């Protein structure tokens, strides 16, 4: 029972599955901690540091999955057409770890249960409120709500924070959040300790009280479908044209004065909700700055596109892919502890093995090939 | 030759006026007095009393000083003033809270043409019925020279670190 | 009296020396103000603003500085040595205030002394009270020190604030401010209210106590060789923002390249002196440069990367510079009693009248 954890080798992707104070605790659990060379740069983690903690080093990819019964990545594996073929890496039988995408990543998913492995998908973590020392959506989400922020201030040509001067007052920059989840509370609490005036929207009901304890100010749009707009995941569902328009209204007496918007809608298996429009952008100040981390997801605004920053009516859209990599040397110590959380309570312990419960429902939400069979609800 | 005052008893004074200006200066920034500045504010409110904020350009030792501290202290932005909005407020107040404060409110720059402060415009916080300084001892501020503000009918001393004092004022609030 | 602001020509030069208000101002004082169009597009200032707050609008450099008896601009005016002459533009006998760097470049200001113009340089503004308001070097400084803490933000590869989540928690990042002038001091306070913890030294005694006005750490003895507390801390440092500058010189060395060495990787330095030569001899004009793990940050002109709010601060101490002196009867008279004028006349009338540079 030996776990191992290469580097990433995907564009801009910097986050590690590993850290020196996991590998401590893998070892407890009796793992032999292997580690691709150099796989922590993008996170700040050495060599040294990983071998101090307790782990072995392999100065190859092929190296360190070639007897690994265990393998922890972040994204995918990539498959023999997106170039190098790393599913092959991997010892057959062994299990895999990560944000494997699944749903959306069929190539990989036969692939990996071609090759007899266990492959376990982080994303589809049960919404239980134990699960959320599991859960890499909140983990990730959270430091991408912060660093919306910071790229909103960078990408600004003024300042956030009220300051009076000999010179005059400078203004303090107004901050709009649509959305206010994992990411958007975070986004609020960074905004306000940069001095901003935040102002916040969402379409469940829970969220105003959310608000107003960071010290922002609530845009209600209620049209009574606030009430029954969260759902018993805890999710959002699909609102409907008359409420977007409903929305639209109340958001833009706001949105005019607004110097950066930060938007964060998400809506599982569909598309981004669209909450500031082309339309929309016309009536918001030159200098204005929109983040949208639902780009990847379609977009909270139809303007922004994946890796760039757009330019239109005076307005910079930016819509960074891969945000919480933006972040990636806090990202990669909480990941490898969401999977340590998920994977420690199916130890044996006694003879070495990993017998993952299967009625455990954290177990089975998550579990997308097993020996050979893909085994899931699709 | 001058009037002094201690921590007692300025908590009623406040308590009982309609209407206060918090006048904070660079001793405020030193002290770090903020979170007890802003607490002894709100149990104001609490009692229907009308609180403000007035802030000289050149407070503190850097632009936006007391901003940031009133700020990480959480006071409201509607509450806090430039001296181009605030200045004719005075008049109307029956307290003048200075806490911290000395140039800001130095007299000398509208009248003493041969000083250092002379030109710079200045908050009018003798126009108020009462003004509290709120500072350790009878020393000068950045300007080097004496304030006559100190010595007059219509001014109470307060001779104490910010942060105590002001601590101190909340307790006897309750 | 006509006024005129042009477009800033530099390269990289988003500022402009206008803002509505101060346009309405100058209405009132008795000016016809004209500005160059697109002038206020870097700062957010469209040539609509403008017209609506009185001003007029001239389609080229050249018309907007025609008949101007007074000119504004943020840096000094290009000369024909540099392949483009702003000073032929300018009227014969006109007025010209701007920030010159009159001290260290006197081609500019023999330039301006053969068209008979009278220039006020604005970085030499007397250090008096009165004239705080005046002072462009505090205004645009400040600003650089808010934005060395956004940008080193941005470089860096974790957050600034400590968060307790869940899945365990991530540390606050560990600043070094180095100088506490006006721009260090806008560092320390941005830092803290991001949550990272800072650190600040500087040589000037008073400074101490600045730094922990903000709630900074200074970094003491508790003699020459000081640098060992400095570099206790430099080693646990995640970012370092210096600030360290000296008027005409070079600016001193804080961080060798063997201090750079015994960082940790991943650290970023923000080298505000960059301009002057660094405090960091690793650092580079207008690049990120990555050196023993650490990116060390010399962007040029940081107050144009806050040009927006810069413009107008900017516009407000040319504002009231100039105000005291228009009594119009409709004229502008700049009184020689006056130290804000004195201090910062560099020629007049066709003659270098500042001291500094008659010689
Ligand atoms: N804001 C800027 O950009 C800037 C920059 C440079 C200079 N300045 C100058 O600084 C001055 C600022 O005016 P100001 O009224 O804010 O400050 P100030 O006039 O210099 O006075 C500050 C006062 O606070 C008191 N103090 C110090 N520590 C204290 C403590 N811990 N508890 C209670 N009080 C304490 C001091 O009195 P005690 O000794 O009795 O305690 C001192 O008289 C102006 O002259 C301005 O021109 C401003
Ligand atoms: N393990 C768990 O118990 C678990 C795990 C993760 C999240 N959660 C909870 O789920 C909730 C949502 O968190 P999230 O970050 O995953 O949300 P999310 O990423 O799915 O979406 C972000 C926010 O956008 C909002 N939104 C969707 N459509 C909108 C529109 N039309 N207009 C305005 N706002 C819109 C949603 O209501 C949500 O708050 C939170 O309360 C969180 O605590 C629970
Ligand atoms: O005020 P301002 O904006 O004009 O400041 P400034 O531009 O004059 O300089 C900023 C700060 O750098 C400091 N400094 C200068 N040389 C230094 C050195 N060798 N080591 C450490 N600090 C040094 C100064 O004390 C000052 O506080």
């Amino acid at each position: 029972m030996k776990i191992a954890i290469p580097k990433e080798r995907r564009p801009g992707e910097d986050r590690v599955a590993i850290s020196p104070e996991v590998v401590k605790k893998l070892v407890g659990l009796g793992f032999e901690v292997i580690v691709e060379q150099g796989a922590g740069v993008g996170a700040s983690i050495t060599d040294d540091a990983l071998t101090a903690a307790g782990a072995t080093i392999a100065s190859t990819a092929a190296q360190a999955l070639s007897q690994a019964d265990v393998v922890w990545k972040v994204q995918r594996p990539m498959t023999a057409e997106e170039g190098t073929d790393e599913v092959a890496l991997i010892k057959e039988g062994a299990v895999l770890m990560c944000h494997l995408g699944a749903l959306t990543n069929r190539p990989v998913v036969e692939a990996l249960t071609k090759r007899k492995i266990t492959a376990y998908a982080m994303e589809l973590m049960p919404r239980i409120s134990r699960a959320q020392s599991m859960d890499i959506l909140s983990s990730q989400s959270n430091l991408a709500g912060y660093r919306a922020v910071i790229d909103g201030a960078y990408e600004f040509a003024r300042a956030f924070p009220m300051m009076m001067t000999a010179a005059g007052t400078v203004p303090p920059a107004r901050v709009l959040v649509f959305g206010v989840g994992v990411a958007g509370l975070q986004a609020i609490a960074t905004a306000k300790r940069l001095g901003a005036v935040v102002m916040a929207t969402d379409v469940r009901a829970a969220t105003k009280e959310q608000v107003e304890s960071l010290g922002g100010k609530f845009i209600t749009v209620d049209d009574e479908a606030m009430k029954t707009a969260e759902t018993a995941g805890g999710y959002a569902k699909e609102m409907g044209e008359e409420f977007r328009k409903k929305q639209a209204e109340a958001v833009l007496k706001e949105l005019v004065k607004t110097d950066i918007a930060i938007t964060t809608a998400l809506i599982p298996g569909k598309p981004a909700p669209v909450l500031i429009t082309e339309e929309m952008v016309t009536k918001m100040k030159p200098g204005s700055v929109i983040i949208d981390l639902a780009v990847e997801a379609g977009g909270n605004c139809p303007l922004s596109e994946p890796g760039k920053i757009v330019v239109k009516h005076g307005v910079k859209i930016v819509g960074h892919t891969n945000v919480p990599s933006r972040v990636a040397a806090d990202a990669s110590p909480l990941f490898a502890k969401n999977l340590l959380n998920f994977l420690t309570p199916h130890v044996d312990k006694d003879t070495k093995t990993l017998v993952m419960k299967l009625e455990d429902e954290t177990v089975s939400g998550t579990c997308v090939t097993r020996d050979g069979a893909i085994v899931h609800p699709a | 030759s001058v009037k002094a005052g201690s921590a007692e008893d300025a908590a009623f004074i406040m308590k009982n006026a309609s209407k206060v200006i918090i006048v904070p200066g660079y001793g405020m920034a030193v002290a770090q007095a903020q979170h007890a500045l802003r607490e002894m504010a709100d149990v104001l409110k609490k009692e229907g009393v009308e609180v403000s904020y007035a802030i000289h350009p050149v407070a503190g030792r850097m632009p936006g000083h007391m901003n940031v501290l009133l700020a990480e202290a959480n006071v409201p932005y509607d509450e806090v003033f430039e001296l181009e909005e605030i200045n004719s407020s005075f008049q109307t107040a029956d307290v003048a809270f200075v806490i911290g404060a000395n140039d800001v409110t130095n007299p000398a720059a509208k009248t003493d043409p041969s000083s250092p402060i002379y030109g710079m415009p200045i908050l009018d916080v003798e126009k108020a019925g009462t003004v509290l300084f709120i500072k350790r001892s009878m020393a000068s501020g950045y300007a080097g020279v004496e304030n006559e503000l100190f010595f007059r009918n219509n001014t109470m001393m307060l001779f104490g670190d910010a942060k105590k004092m002001t601590e101190q004022i909340v307790q006897a609030m309750n």
